[PDB]
């Protein structure tokens, strides 16, 4: 005689709820696959929760609609009935172990074929969103290992491991999860945008936070560093930041659920340079050829920085070099790529021909200096400059008085800046250390310095308020 | 109508100081989907839009929008009222009585700056 696959029959003894008392005198397990819906939740525990019993009962009718054990339809979203069976476990600890429970039960002694191949998708799910208990988990794990001949067990025994580690997620599986396990297939790849106009398919997990994303990427473009670097999620107009210990798939559902709210849902993954801090040039060759000058010249080019006219000629000519190299076919080209070549600004001031010639003469002064060399010269020419490495927002102030109304506000390492925008110059800087408070709303952000408050009417309040607080913190960390 | 209101029977010439104050009579049919932000208490010191939702009412409307300054609901001025004071007064307006919301709002002047896209 050969071992059958375990079941949660001996657990269900002392965790599940008792059978009525009319059981015995009929002379259909709970740990067993039904057809027909609970009227109580199965664990013992929630016996007298009221709230949490109706929503497992709730969530069972979903696991039935989903593995086609009670009708539905030809529903909508792919995560309709997935976000029907997880919400509840996902808001309330005391869900979690019934959610385990439900699958299991519905994937022992489950005739249906369709039925059965549709369980382990959510059992699939299930693991890479919170792990059972200290007291299931061996259930779970014995019951898992007496089934590895089917396709998702060991994913599933793997995927358990990863939950244990990483914690629970806090939103249901995003739409890409339930596409990828549907078309059997268990491995992700999401495409990740780079500044330099190029991008590359990065494996992720349910289980994949930032930080373990962002340490992928960067051991991928071989960085000295991934200090300072951030996912962004690119939705409709909204350009966010990923939190560093975010759940990647729980940042995505969220946000594409809060722009659902308020209205294509489709999202752009980024990964770049956010804090500028040790951003030395000349110290990491593949950060400076993929980032720092790829983010450096809009910034340039939109005319927030103050330089000389020979800074201007002398990033023209290096411009130049970038896009076509020692070719000289491009020249008389400049006057129709100036917008790519110099300052927004500045074009007016000179006509194009003037520009073509001044940039021509600066260029054969770069001797034969490669594309990328060409991107060291133009960044370490720029770092001089106080305002390198900066996110510039353009604002309405209404606190200061001998100030414009109209005022550009640079935020880098050195803390928060306010430029004059016709002269270019820093009218003043508060360092991180002078900032003792700050606030945002939808036409706001606020600033207080000491024991001085700036108020910037704006529609970016949350990206400055999200750098303030990131280099706030990443100097308070620091100094430990 | 709306168009015959005038912001001097209600508010002193420093109170209005260089703002266009306008009289909105909202249908009142199903959500108004309009969103409040600031207070007397907050930086802004003021009662404003946050959002007006693609819904209707204060859409459909289409007479107010996001930076909006919110003056007066009903006839009672909300200038100094606090942010929750303020949701608690257009909620009210909005289910309790009449078939009409009255709302007295300073109108935001274009934004004379590119308030849209950042470099990181």
């Amino acid at each position: 005689v050969r071992a059958k696959p375990y079941t949660l029959e001996e657990f269900s003894y002392d965790y599940f709820r008792p059978p009525p008392k009319h059981t015995l005198s009929r002379v259909d397990r709970l740990w067993s696959h039904t057809r027909e819906p609970l009227k109580q939740a199965l664990l013992k525990k929630l016996l007298g929760s009221e709230e949490l019993s109706q929503e497992a009962c709730l969530a069972f009718i979903a696991v039935l609609k989903y593995m086609g054990d009670y009708p539905s339809k030809r529903t909508r979203s792919v995560n309709e009935l997935t976000d029907q069976i997880f919400e509840g476990p996902l808001k309330a600890e005391p869900l979690k172990d019934e959610a385990y429970v439900q699958i299991l039960k519905q994937l022992t002694d489950n005739h249906i074929r369709y039925s059965e191949e549709r369980g382990w998708e959510l059992l699939w799910l299930c693991t890479g969103l919170f792990p059972p208990s200290n007291i299931l988990l061996p259930h779970v794990q014995r019951f898992l290992q007496s089934r590895k001949h089917c396709p998702l067990a060991i994913d599933c025994l793997q995927r358990l491991q990863k939950a244990l580690r990483n914690g629970s997620r806090k939103y249901p599986p995003h739409l890409v999860e339930v596409e990828a396990i549907q078309h059997k297939t268990t491995q992700i790849f999401h495409k990740v945008y780079f500044p330099d106009d190029t991008d590359e398919a990065f494996e992720v997990e349910s289980s994949t936070k930032a930080k373990d994303f962002c340490q992928n990427i960067a051991t991928r473009l071989l960085l000295k560093s991934s200090e300072g670097f951030s996912l962004f999620v690119k939705i409709a107009d909204k350009v966010l930041s990923v939190p560093e210990n975010d759940f990647f798939f729980d940042f995505v559902r969220h946000l594409t659920d809060w722009i659902k709210k308020a209205r294509s849902l489709t999202y752009q993954v980024f990964f770049m340079k956010k804090l500028w801090t040790t951003t030395v040039p000349g110290k990491d060759p593949m950060a400076d050829s993929i980032f720092h000058y790829y983010q450096e010249l809009p910034k340039y080019l939109r005319g927030y920085h103050k330089c000389t006219r020979e800074e201007v000629l002398q990033l023209g000519a290096l411009i130049y070099r970038v896009k076509f190299e020692e070719d000289k076919s491009y020249f008389p080209s400049i006057p129709k790529l100036l917008r790519e070549l110099v300052p927004q600004d500045l074009i007016r001031q000179v006509s194009p021909d003037d520009w073509k010639r001044s940039i021509v003469a600066y260029f054969n002064k770069h001797a034969g200096k490669s594309k990328e060399e060409a991107k060291l010269a133009f960044l370490k020419l720029i770092f001089k400059w106080p305002t390198f490495g900066s996110a510039f927002f353009e604002v309405k102030q209404t606190t200061e008085p001998n100030f414009p109304e109209i005022l550009l506000i640079a935020i880098n390492k050195y803390g928060v800046s306010l430029i004059d925008p016709k002269t270019k110059d820093i009218l003043t800087t508060h360092p991180f250390t002078k900032i003792s408070n700050w606030s945002s709303g939808n036409t706001y952000f606020h600033i207080t310095i000491g024991n001085s408050k700036l108020l910037c009417e704006t529609s970016l309040g949350y990206k400055m308020d999200d750098l303030l607080t990131s280099y706030i913190s990443q100097m308070l960390t620091a100094m430990s | 109508y709306e168009e015959g209101f005038d912001p001097y029977s209600m508010f002193t010439p420093e109170q209005i100081m260089g703002k266009d104050v306008r009289l909105l009579r909202i249908k009142k049919e199903g959500s108004l989907d309009l969103a409040l932000e600031g207070g007397v208490d907050s930086p802004i010191g003021k009662v404003v839009v946050s959002a007006v939702y693609e819904r209707g009412a204060a859409e459909r409307h289409g007479g107010i929008v996001k930076g909006d300054e919110i003056m007066a609901i009903n006839g009672k001025i909300v200038t100094d009222y606090t942010l929750a004071e303020a949701d608690a007064a257009l909620q009210k307006a909005w289910n309790q009585g009449g078939d009409w919301i009255d709302l007295v709002v300073a109108v935001c002047p274009p934004k004379e700056y590119d308030d849209e896209l950042t470099f990181f």
